[PDB]
């Protein structure tokens, strides 16, 4: 498998991060009937590259379904044990998926759990029995780590929402949308303020999700967040990962919103599951991040595009960050499936399980 | 029913806390209970905890009730007979009541070391734990000054000042509005707590949050002395998030853990990040 | 044998008179070896007598030098190890134990052997600690970054020289005024081509506006997450907090002391005033009070991260690590 090529000139501060282009892909230098990589893995990597699956739990679910299909299509070779052979076989697939798009924390945790489950397979176990048990374990993981873990968080966040509240959300989040919909269904009467940002503009995925539910929702961009915050009662933010030092790694417009919310005495709430907890730490968005396609910053304002041909200018760089890190002092409450714990109890949950 | 009269008569010892008396009443009514099922016992004791909290609106009573319910649920997981389990619960409750009575001295002998000679301490209201800590330091041949706030709602600082004068300690009574005036003349702030919330903050007399803010603004260390049975799983986001059942002019308020330096419990000297750890390990 | 007596006396006088092992790692290693020799070359029927003699030895060692907390840490670690081995061969305080609930007079033959093996593992862990901190270099240092360090620390030196073989950044070293040991670290870093700069302490704030990250080490870590560092480190922490600059601490696991900041008037190490004010000043030395404290106290709220052989942690979790290394009955020793 050939390595993916870099596109454009990266920033000096982010020169250690890969920057790819959505237009080009690796499937041009691969077999049409895939042989080295599994066809399901190739489809998943193409969907990750084209941006068809652009979430956090959705990416993990798609990866787990592709892994289930691979295990179902897996056949152990002679003279080899399944425990080592499957682990050695699933490594190039993860390398190709990382080449397509940098993996998320949920995907890393799922890969680690599946590797542990495969390594913990006995030798005397039959092939079909082991494959069926692995599929059942993946199904139970999906059930009790995403589906069952969201209902507990929705039930815990219901007692924190009161009548007449003004909740401010940001971007697109499955857990936040589910919590708001269930709170409106239970009987709570409030209104939501949706904040969005360029170039993904995924906040509209939540806005039209609330109007279809009946919740009165407003829409505005992230530069106008300090104007609407004086009327906001509480801020509900989604988390892509909770680091071992209490910091919150999420969409690039999260730490800024939490900082501006602190200046207005607005409590900041973070919702995340226990399967997204990382044992690693991070103090700034410079050591580990993701550089998306820099051609997405181009916008047509008026008649022409100011960034139509930015490659001609030598000293012109286009930075398109994806993730950012929020310090623990800006987070007031963290809602998980175990209960409402402070932002400093992240290692404890990492130690219990 | 006529259960509150046993809890009121249980508080004939002026040094006994409210949560301790509530737990003693709960254990007595568990001993005198004639039920034959664990579910009926749990229901009766939840109703009794509600009746006791209806009289005393303190957070310590609710904390002790939740702790007793958790102890019952933990002891009802090993034997599953309600007779063996009942005897084990009686023995464990006796041991727990014996161990709780030794928490005040355990906090005092461990916290009195943080007081230097010629220091100046600042207290808000009357607290038996703070009084024991102060009387344990004067017994160790230490000299210091104490400034006690008046606690305008009900004059509790005057009682603390009288106790300190009886203990031969130089104490000066200040007004509730002068806390920001003498804060520069104090070395440390030692206050009590009626309940420790999940995040590490405290729930104490109304004139505690402003004093904590003034101490943080002047880099003054803010120490809190409280027992372990006051750990309650509450997460107030602000002053309005505190339940009205505890505030009733409010009688109590919440102080965030960002303004607290250390906590001195019978479990030892902990940080505001250790209460949530114990609450998670207990599975309350 | 009296050889153990000669060794103990020589170690006590070497700690009390001057400096023996000039590195915390070698100090912990010799402490562990001396404790192992005491365990082997002594007669104890039960674990109680062994624990008592080990406690007495650790107490006299800490009385020889109170600031050298590594000896006490190793003694408490050996005590905790003996405790686990006794509890395993026989058959912490929290809310769960306070709601759902012991002497060492029993005798066991192979127990001692087990203990030895346990000490053995600790020994090997030592020669990992340094690199177990160094291997995490690239995870906290990116290219074209300005880093400031104070004093001479072998751990921070290894960290920087391991992060420089694949990245290139800026390093500034502020030499301490009493003991100008930052010059040696600056020369050792410049020998590897890291673009090192040397400065004094008075300029620590002056250049603080042009520093992206501060990485330091310490002598020991308290139970509340505080630090006992070289003098001038509290000023560096205050300057980093003023500019919201992250402060990273490289320290292994044998630098954790269960003591709390309540032993004032003896926390800092005071040396002869010859380093601050020379003897050739004249008659003014009879009316001038000169104090030269070596160590200083750093509060936990001025620290951002702790890097150890187990990884990266926050100060607000240090209280747990102590509970995983020492027993609450061995805090006073």
């Amino acid at each position: 498998v050939p390595t993916r090529k870099d596109y454009g000139s990266k920033v000096s501060l982010f020169s250690h991060l890969p920057q790819y282009s959505r237009q080009n892909s690796l499937t041009q230098f691969m077999s049409i009937p895939s042989s080295v990589i599994h066809p399901a893995m190739v489809r998943l990597g193409l969907q990750y590259s084209q941006g068809l699956v652009s979430g956090s739990n959705a990416r993990c679910i798609a990866l787990l379904r592709a892994l289930q299909q691979v295990i179902q299509d897996y056949t152990t070779p002679p003279n080899e044990e399944l425990s080592r052979d499957l682990v050695n076989k699933l490594k190039p697939y993860m390398s190709f998926l990382t080449q397509c798009r940098p993996l998320s924390a949920s995907m890393h945790n799922a890969i680690k759990f599946l590797n542990k489950e495969i390594t913990s397979v006995g030798s005397s176990k039959r092939e079909e029995e082991a494959k069926s048990e692995l599929r059942a374990a993946i199904d139970r993981y999906v059930q009790e780590k995403i589906v069952l873990a969201a209902q507990a968080i929705s039930r815990f966040a219901y007692q924190k929402i009161s009548n007449g509240d003004v909740i401010l959300v940001y971007g697109c989040s499955s857990l936040v949308s589910r919590i708001l919909q269930e709170a409106w269904t239970e009987g709570r009467r409030f209104r939501v303020v949706v904040v969005d940002s360029r170039p993904w503009l995924e906040g509209r995925h939540t806005l039209r999700s609330l109007v279809h539910a009946g919740v009165p929702a407003s829409y505005l961009l992230i530069p106008a967040a300090s104007y609407v915050l004086p009327e906001v009662s509480k801020v509900l933010l989604g988390a892509h990962a909770l680091l071992a030092n209490g910091s919150v790694m999420s969409r690039v417009g999260t730490a800024q919103l939490a900082l501006v919310a602190r200046a207005h005495n607005v409590p900041v709430l973070v919702c995340c599951e226990t399967y997204k907890f990382c044992e690693r730490v991070q103090t700034d968005a410079f050591v580990s991040n993701e550089l998306d396609d820099p051609d997405d910053l181009q916008c047509k304002r008026g008649e022409h595009v100011a960034l139509a041909n930015w490659q001609n200018h030598a000293s012109l760089r286009l930075l398109n960050l994806v993730y950012d890190v929020t310090p623990p002092e800006l987070v007031d409450l963290v809602i998980t499936e175990l209960g409402m714990i402070p932002c400093s109890s992240v290692p404890v949950v990492l130690r219990v399980k | 029913e006529l259960i509150e009269y046993f809890k009121s008569q249980m508080k004939e010892d002026p040094d006994m806390a409210s949560a301790v008396a509530a737990i003693r009443t709960l254990l007595e009514f568990l001993k005198r209970d004639k039920g034959e099922t664990i579910q009926g016992l749990r229901a009766n004791l939840t109703s009794a905890i509600e009746t006791l909290c209806g009289v005393d609106s303190s957070v310590a009573v609710s904390s002790g009730g939740e702790l007793f319910l958790r102890f019952i649920s933990l002891a009802s997981l090993e034997y599953s007979d309600y007779s063996k389990c009942k005897k084990i619960m009686i023995e464990r409750g006796e041991l727990f009541l014996r161990r709780i009575s030794l928490s005040r001295n355990k906090i005092a002998d461990l916290c009195h070391t943080f007081i230097k000679d010629g220091a100046t301490i600042l207290t808000h209201a009357y607290s038996r734990v703070v009084l024991r800590v102060l009387e344990a330091a004067v017994a160790a041949k230490k000299r210091f000054s104490v400034y006690v706030t008046e606690s305008q709602p009900d004059l509790s600082g005057k009682k603390m000042a009288k106790a300190l004068c009886h203990l031969n300690v130089p104490v000066t009574v200040v007004l509730d509005a002068a806390v920001g005036y003498i804060m520069e003349k104090a070395d440390l702030v030692i206050v009590g707590a009626e309940g420790v919330v999940e995040n590490g903050g405290i729930i104490n007399k109304i004139g505690t949050n402003q004093m904590a803010v003034c101490a943080k603004a002047q880099n003054k260390p803010f120490y809190v002395v409280a027992e372990s049975f006051k750990f309650v799983r509450l997460f107030p986001l602000n002053q309005q998030d505190v339940p009205d059942k505890f505030k009733y002019h409010p009688w109590v308020d919440y102080t965030a853990p960002s303004l607290i330096t250390l906590l001195f419990t019978d479990l030892g000297v902990l940080t505001p990040s250790a209460v949530s750890d114990e609450l998670i390990k207990l599975y309350l | 044998g009296s050889e153990l007596s000669e060794r103990i006396e020589s170690f006590v006088e070497t700690l009390k008179r001057g400096g023996g092992p000039r590195s915390s790692e070698e100090m912990a290693r010799e402490t562990l070896g001396l404790l192992r020799q005491i365990i082997t070359d002594h007669r104890w029927s039960n674990a109680g007598e062994l624990m008592e003699l080990i406690r007495r030895e650790g107490r006299r060692m800490t009385a020889a030098q109170p600031s050298e907390t590594t000896v006490g840490n190793m003694v408490r670690r050996v005590l905790k190890i003996i405790r686990e081995e006794y509890g395993r061969l026989h058959g912490q305080e929290s809310l769960h134990k306070l709601l759902t609930s012991e002497d060492f007079s029993f005798h066991y033959a192979q127990l001692q052997s087990n203990i030895i093996e346990a000490i053995n593992e600790l020994l090997v862990e030592l020669e990992g600690t340094m690199e177990n901190i160094a291997a995490q270099a690239l995870e906290h240092i990116h290219s074209n970054e300005v880093i400031m360090t104070i004093g001479f620390s072998r751990t921070v030196e290894a960290f920087l020289k391991e992060a420089a073989r694949k990245r290139k950044f800026h390093v500034i070293v502020a030499e301490c005024a009493p003991f100008c040991q930052g010059h040696e670290m600056a020369v050792n870093l410049s020998k590897a081509g890291i673009e090192t700069t040397v400065m004094t302490d008075a300029a620590i704030f002056a250049v603080m506006s042009r520093v992206n990250k501060v990485i330091i080490g310490t002598k020991t870590i308290l139970a509340n997450g505080a630090l006992r560092a070289v003098t001038g480190t509290h000023t560096l922490a205050l300057a980093a907090k003023h500019h919201s600059t992250p402060l990273i601490v490289c320290a292994p696991m044998f630098k954790l002391s269960p003591q709390f900041p309540n032993e004032e008037d003896s926390f800092h190490k005071f040396v002869a005033p010859e380093e601050v004010l020379p003897f050739t000043e004249g008659d003014i030395l009879e009316k001038v009070s000169v104090h030269c404290p070596v160590f200083d106290y750093v509060p936990p709220e001025l620290i951002t991260l702790f890097i150890s052989n187990i990884g990266g942690n926050a100060p607000s979790y240090i209280y747990r690590l102590m509970s995983e290394l020492y027993h609450p009955d061995d805090h006073v020793l």
